[PDB]
C-alpha cells in the first residue's frame, strides 16, 4: 500500500487527563448506559400494555443510544434494563406491576401469572429484561417473529404517565454501514 | 437475647435511581437467578470486536463523494462539485446536508460512520485517515495537488445550507506552495491514504458540524472543523479519444487515535434518522 | 529551509514626561474609581502579543505559520534627568478588553492595580528593568494569520506625579525606552493564508 | 533588602487548638464548600431555564466564594457542583430533571436530550457538573464564548421556588489583584 | 435460596445535604464516568500555587495610599492625610472607606488582598508585613520616625464615617522615645520592610474593621485592630528649589504567618462589591 | 459496568435523634472542619 502522514496516542489521553478524567474507548459501557426513551408516556387505567407498543416506535426514531446504534449493526444478545419514572398527578392507590412476555405476542393470547415485579409510589420501576431466546442471538428488527425471545409486559392500576429508560445489562451487538440521518424542520 | 443497638444512626437520602446517566449499580430481574450471566460470544460474532474500541468502527472506511475530473478543469482550481463540498473540510461532523421540501425544507445527511458515531456526542478529537483514488485507464493520465490549510474557509452562504468558494481557491490566492501537500501523479499511483492527524489551538473540537446552520448559523459550522484540504488539477488530464475524456475520483474516510467527549451532542432538536416517507 | 529563526530584541515605544505635566500621563492612579467614566487614567498601553509581531519587523521571515506558543521578554530603560521625583509600576491584564469590567485591571483602586504582577520603576533609580510575561493564553497556541486574539493587554501606570522643581526646564524631563522580544517559542504549522 | 522585627510560627497553631481545631490554611477546600447563593430563586413552570440567567447575576454580586474570588483571579478549571432545595408551597406531583448545556447557548438552540438527572419532592437536587473544554482553562468571565465548556439547564414540572447552592469539585483557579468592594447603602 | 435476615435493624434520619456548609460527600454527576478525576495542572498555572497556601495571597504586597511630605510638616506631628487615615492603623481589615452618596450614601473600599480576604471570617490572626518606600531625588533628604502603640486611637467622628485625631499625636502627648519605633534616614536607606507580629491580649482579633461603623458604631472598630502606627517627621525635609519642595511615601503591605478563624463575617449586610455604574 | 445489587435489602426505623437521653452519636455542625478538636486544657483551669 501507499500511505503519508503529516507527521499523538498519549497527547490524546494527556490532553484527556487535564480535560476529560473520561478516558471512553469502548461503547459497551455506553449500552449499560441509560438514556431517556420518551417525555411523558400516557398508560390507559387498570389495564395492561405490551412494551413493544412503545419500543418498536421509538426504536425507529434512534432518540437513544440501544436503537441508534441498533441501525448500525444486525445481531445482539443480552438482557435489557427499563425504568418507570412516574409523574401521573392523581391516584388514590397506585400498585404498578410488570411480567414477562414473548417479544411480539399480543395481550390476550399470553399469560398475566408468572416472575413479576411491584411497587408503589417508591415512584420508580427499576426492572432488568434477561435474555432467553431460542436461535443464538436475534436480529435487530426482524419482522417476522412469534415471540422467539422473551421482553416486558406492564400493568398499572390507574390512568397513567411515565418518563421512559432503557440500556443493556451481558448485552451487545454484527457490523454494519449506517443510514441516512434527520435534521431540522424548517417548514415554511 | 434481645441486646440494645449501640449501632450508630446511619443517615441516608431517599435519592432513588442515583446515576441512572452514569455507566456503572442495580436494576430489578425478573427471571430465576440474580447470577445470570450468559458466556463470552463463541461463535456468534465472527470478530475481534466491532462494537467497543470504537477505532474498529471510527476506522471503518467509508465513501463520502465522487468527483469527475474534465481535461478541461483547470489547473490550481478546485475540482469543482456544484454548489457543495472538491472543496474538502477536514473533520468527523457532518457538513453536506441536503433537503427534502414540499415547503418543509426539512435536511438530511449521508454521514459515514466515522461521522455517525460523533454526532452522538459534543467534543471530538482524533486523526482522519483518508484514502483517495481514481477510476481510470492506464491513458488517462496527470497531476493532481491535495493541500491542506487549518483554520476557516471562503464560503457562500444560503438560508438553508452553506457552500465552498472557488474564487478564493484559484493558484494565485492560495498557490498551496508551501503548505502541507501531496502530488499524486496518477501514472504511478492511483491510490493515497493522507492520515492528518489533529491540530488546533483547542485541545479538542467540536462536534455540531453543521445543523440548523446555515447563512445565519454559519459561525458553529466555522469552528466544527479544524481545517479544510483542496484538491486541484495541477496538470491538465491528458486522455485520448480513444478513452473517455474524464475519469473521477473517490475519497474514503476513516480515523485512528480517535476519541470523544461527551455524549450530548450540539443540536437543538434531538437525534432523529430521516425513515424514508412511501414519496416525496 | 531554515534550523533556528528570530528572538532579535526590538523597540516599540519611547515617551516623556516633565513636572506639571497634567494630563493621562499624571494624575498618578488615582485612589478610588468609583464611575466607569473615571477609570484609572494610565498612561501607556500595548495590545499583545500582536503589536510585537507587527511593528517588530519579524513578520515577513515569521510569518507564513499559524499556531505559536511563546512567553514575552520585556524591558524598559531610562537616561532621564535626575531633578524629576516619582515612580511607576508596569503590569499586564489577560483579555482585560473583554472580561466583565469589574475585573479589569482599570475600574480598580490603584491597591487592586498593584496586586496585579509585574515590577516597579523608580524614576531615578531603575535604571534597567526586566519583565517577562508567559504564555497567559487559555487557548492552546497563538494564531497569526488572524492575530486578533491578543490575549493581554500591557498597561504602564504612575504611582506618583513626575516631581521635581518649581518650573522645569527643557532637559529637565524624562524618557523611556522600550524593547519587547521572546522566548519559549515553539512554531508548526506552515499556511499560505497571512496576515494582512 | 532592609527588613527589621519587634520579635509565632506555633503559638499560632497552639492558640488555634485550644481556641479552633481548624487549622485552615488553603483555600482550595473552601471551594469545595458550599455557600447559598440566592434567597428562594423563582422558577416558570412546566419549563426549563439555562442556570446561567441566574449564576451571571450573583457572580456580578460575589455573594459567594466562587464569585467572590472569582474576581480575584483569571482562570479556573473543574468540575462545579450545584445545589437545590425546594421550598415550593403547592404541587401535585413534582418532578425536577437536570441537563447538560454548552455554558452560554440557550435553550432553545440545545437539545433536551442526553445525560441528566431526575428528583421527586425527596426534595433536593445534589448535582455535580464536569469539566468539558476546548482550550485548556476558562477564563473567569470572557464575555466572548460560543459555549466554549459545559453547564447545567433546569427542568420542572411547576412554578417552582429553591434555594440554590454551588461549590466545585477537581475545581481550582491565576492570580490578580482585586477591585473595590461595596458596603451599606445608607440612603436618606 | 432465599434464608432470612437475622442481620439488625439499621436506624438512619432521612436528613439530606448532610454537612453542605462543611468542606468534606456527594453529590449525582452528569457525565459518563464516576472516576472523573482531571490531573495535577501543568502548563495550566505557572506558579508554586495561588489559591492555597494564602500565606501566598495573603502575603501579596499592596499599595494602600500615598502620603506627601513637605518641608513645612511639622516635627513629631503625624504626616497629615486630610481627614482620613499617615494615622495608620494596623490589622488586616478594612477602615478607610468612603461615600458614593445621590442622598444615597453608600460606602464602598479600597481593600488590598490581605485585607479582601479577611472580610470574607469572622476573627483573625497573623502578622503585618507592611513595607514602606519614598519617592525622592538625592537632594531631598531629613529624618523621619515610625512608632507603634497598641490599643485604641484618638479619633474623631462622623454619621457616616470616621478619622484620625492628630492633636493626640504631637510628641508632647506621645513623645514615642520608648515605645518600638524606626527611625529612616533618608539619606542612607529608602524602604523599610517592618514585620509586625500579632500582640493582643485577645487570642485572635475580630475581621469587622469598619462597617455600618460611624460616630456610632465605633466601638467595633476600635475593637477590630489590634494597635495603630504614627508616622511622623523627626526632622524637617530638607529640599532646594532645585528639585521639588516636597516628597511623598508609599505604604505596601502584606501578611505573613496568617491565620483566620471562620468564614461568617461581621456585618449586618452581606459582601457585596461596588460594581461602578454607567454615572454618579 | 453496572452489575446487579445482590446485597441484602436493609431494615431499619425512621427514628430520629435515638438516644438523645443517652450519653454517648451525632449533630449538625455549623464550621468549616468535622475534626474539629481543641485541646486539653492548658493553662485554661489550674
Amino acid at each position: 500500500e501507499n500511505t503519508i502522514s503529516f507527521f499523538p496516542e498519549r497527547m490524546n489521553n494527556e490532553a484527556l487527563m487535564r480535560g476529560c478524567g473520561e478516558q471512553i474507548v469502548n461503547l459497551r459501557p455506553l449500552l449499560r448506559t441509560f438514556r431517556t426513551i420518551n417525555d411523558n408516556w400516557s398508560l390507559a387505567a387498570n389495564t395492561k400494555t405490551p412494551i413493544t407498543d412503545l419500543t418498536n416506535t421509538a426504536d425507529a426514531e434512534g432518540r437513544d443510544y440501544m436503537s441508534y446504534l441498533s441501525f448500525l449493526y444486525r445481531f445482539y444478545r443480552g438482557g435489557r434494563r427499563y425504568k418507570f419514572f412516574n409523574t401521573t398527578p392523581l391516584k388514590q392507590t397506585c400498585y404498578v406491576r410488570s411480567f414477562l412476555i414473548p417479544r411480539n405476542y399480543t395481550a390476550d393470547e399470553i399469560n398475566t401469572d408468572g416472575p413479576s415485579h411491584i411497587t408503589y409510589p417508591n415512584p420508580v420501576h427499576e426492572v432488568e429484561v434477561p435474555f432467553y431466546s431460542q436461535y443464538r442471538k436475534i436480529p435487530i428488527a426482524s419482522t417476522s417473529d412469534k415471540g422467539y425471545d422473551s421482553s416486558l409486559m406492564y400493568y398499572t392500576n390507574v390512568g397513567t404517565q411515565q418518563i421512559v429508560a432503557r440500556a443493556g445489562n451481558d448485552f451487545t451487538f454484527w457490523m454494519i454501514g449506517t443510514p441516512q440521518l434527520q435534521g431540522i424542520t424548517k417548514e415554511v | 437475647s434481645k441486646p440494645r443497638n449501640q449501632n450508630q444512626v446511619m443517615p441516608y437520602q431517599n435519592v432513588p435511581g442515583w446515576g441512572y446517566s452514569l455507566y456503572k449499580d442495580m436494576s430489578v430481574p425478573l427471571a430465576y437467578d440474580p447470577n445470570n450471566e450468559l458466556g463470552d460470544l463463541r461463535d456468534v460474532f465472527p470478530s475481534a470486536v466491532d462494537e467497543m474500541a470504537i477505532g474498529y468502527v471510527c476506522g471503518n472506511p467509508a465513501i463520502k463523494h465522487v468527483l469527475t475530473w474534465s481535461t478541461t478543469d483547470v489547473v490550481q482550481n478546485p475540482i469543482s462539485n456544484g454548489d457543495d463540498w472538491g472543496v474538502i473540510p477536514v473533520g468527523m461532523p457532518c457538513y453536506s446536508k441536503t433537503i427534502r421540501a414540499v415547503t418543509s425544507k426539512t435536511e438530511v445527511m449521508d454521514p459515514a460512520p466515522c461521522e455517525y458515531v460523533a454526532n452522538l456526542f459534543s467534543y471530538w478529537r482524533a486523526t482522519m485517515c483518508y484514502r483517495i483514488t481514481v477510476v481510470k485507464t492506464a491513458f488517462h493520465t496527470g497531476r493532481l495537488e491535495i493541500f491542506f490549510e487549518p483554520g476557516s474557509i471562503p464560503t457562500v452562504r444560503t438560508a438553508d445550507n452553506l457552500g465552498p468558494d472557488q474564487t478564493q481557491l484559484n493558484g494565485t490566492i492560495a498557490p498551496s506552495d508551501n503548505n502541507y501537500k501531496y502530488i499524486l501523479d496518477l501514472t504511478n499511483d492511483t491510490e493515497v491514504t493522507i492520515k492528518v492527524p489533529y491540530v488546533s489551538n483547542k485541545m479538542f473540537m467540536k462536534t455540531v458540524g453543521i445543523y440548523g446552520a446555515h447563512d445565519e448559523d454559519n459561525w458553529n459550522f466555522d469552528e466544527s472543523f479544524t481545517g479544510f484540504l483542496c484538491i486541484r488539477p495541477i496538470t491538465k488530464l491528458m486522455a485520448p479519444d480513444t478513452v473517455s475524456q474524464k475519469v473521477s475520483i473517490v475519497v474514503w474516510k476513516w480515523a485512528e487515535d480517535v476519541v470523544v467527549v461527551e455524549p450530548k451532542p450540539l443540536t437543538s432538536g434531538p437525534t432523529q434518522v430521516y425513515n424514508p416517507p412511501a414519496v416525496a | 529551509s531554515i534550523i533556528q529563526f528570530l528572538q532579535r530584541p526590538v523597540l516599540i515605544d519611547n515617551i516623556e514626561i516633565v513636572a506639571g505635566t497634567t494630563a493621562d500621563n499624571n494624575t498618578a492612579l488615582s485612589r478610588y474609581v468609583l464611575d466607569r467614566t473615571n477609570p484609572q487614567k494610565y498612561i501607556k498601553q500595548w495590545t499583545l502579543p500582536s503589536t510585537v509581531l507587527k511593528a517588530g519587523g519579524k513578520a515577513q521571515k515569521l510569518a507564513n505559520f499559524k499556531y505559536l506558543r511563546c512567553d514575552v521578554q520585556v524591558k524598559i530603560v531610562l537616561n532621564a534627568n535626575p531633578f524629576i521625583a516619582g515612580r511607576l509600576y508596569l503590569a499586564y491584564s489577560p483579555y482585560d478588553d473583554k472580561v466583565a469590567p469589574e475585573r479589569r485591571i482599570i475600574y480598580t483602586s490603584r491597591a487592586g492595580v498593584t496586586g496585579y504582577p509585574g515590577v516597579e520603576l523608580d524614576f531615578q533609580l531603575d535604571n534597567s528593568v526586566e519583565m517577562t510575561i508567559p504564555y497567559a493564553s487559555f487557548q492552546e497556541a497563538y494564531d497569526l494569520v488572524s492575530g486578533n486574539e491578543d490575549f493581554v493587554q500591557l498597561y504602564l501606570f504612575t504611582i506618583a506625579p513626575v516631581l521635581g522643581p518649581s518650573a522645569e526646564s527643557a532637559n529637565s524631563k524624562v524618557d523611556l525606552s522600550v524593547y519587547m522580544w521572546l522566548d519559549n517559542i515553539s512554531l508548526v504549522i506552515p499556511t499560505y493564508r497571512l496576515n494582512p
